[PDB]
């Protein structure tokens, strides 16, 4: 039980006690690219591209 | 009996009677000017977390407001402390009140042109390179070397 | 149901009926401050017709705020565009943030 709640917080999301797709709402948003975060400093020559 | 004209809010489902429950407010919101213009930074209430840019939601970090700015907005920060290096977005502005500190480096990157600063005391280097010009700094403070 | 005053239960040849409409929502706080001093000016939210020049309801126009101006008013526009020509009256300021 622990090791799974556990898992569910990792991005910071209260437990759900009357929804029973949590841990599907977490690995959803792993892949998602369109919520990472902004950056804000000019790019160097050595930082690297995915 | 109850009536149908949907002024009602007594409702009774199964069980005897319906009583009531969250009722439909109006949620009278605060004041909105500039919203996504004119953004404000804070270190004793914003909150990057949720912020917007708004007098309610304010960022708590200079780095956060200056990454989500868009051109031609304008940042506007409060005073205390903040740390973070960044470089301001291409026609953009940043403004200061009263004593403000910054612990970071502050570049104007590549092709970057518009930029306004004003009343702020710079912690670190100023590195401007690759810059297109239309540029002016005023009322600031350099504790190293403007590279 | 009680003969008390402050009862909102009503009925009715069609039955028990209950809005909100007769519901009284205290009134929100009003936000101002130099409010006849202070004449904001706001491309984005104003609206000159119905603005006051307070942050409830802030100017859209410059024009139409100076003319309203008095003396010592302080006439405020925020970062944006705008249009018009204008002649400003005496002791007053203006500022352009951003």
């Amino acid at each position: 039980i622990s090791e799974i709640a556990n898992a569910i917080n990792a991005f910071g999301d209260l437990y759900d006690c009357s929804r029973l797709d949590n841990l599907k709402a977490a690995l959803q948003k792993a892949r998602s690219i369109c919520d990472l975060p902004p950056f804000a400093d000019a790019p160097d020559l050595d930082d690297r591209i995915a | 009996l109850d009536p149908v004209a949907g002024n009602l809010i007594t409702a009774t489902p199964d069980g005897l009677v319906l009583l009531a429950s969250g009722i439909p407010f109006p949620d009278p919101s605060s004041v909105n000017i500039s919203d996504n213009v004119t953004l404000r930074v804070d270190e004793v209430t914003g909150d990057d977390a949720t912020a917007d840019g708004s007098l309610q939601k304010p960022y708590k970090t200079i780095v956060a407001a200056i990454g989500a700015s868009n051109a031609g907005d304008n940042i506007e920060v409060y005073p205390g402390s903040y740390a973070g290096n960044f470089a301001p977005k291409s026609d953009t502005t940043v403004t200061g009140r009263g004593f403000v500190y910054v612990d970071g480096n502050v570049t104007i990157g590549a092709a970057v042109s518009g930029v306004t600063v004003s009343g702020l005391f710079i912690d670190g280097n100023l590195t401007i390179a690759g810059a297109n010009g239309t540029v002016e700094f005023i009322n600031t403070t350099v504790s190293t070397s403007i590279i």
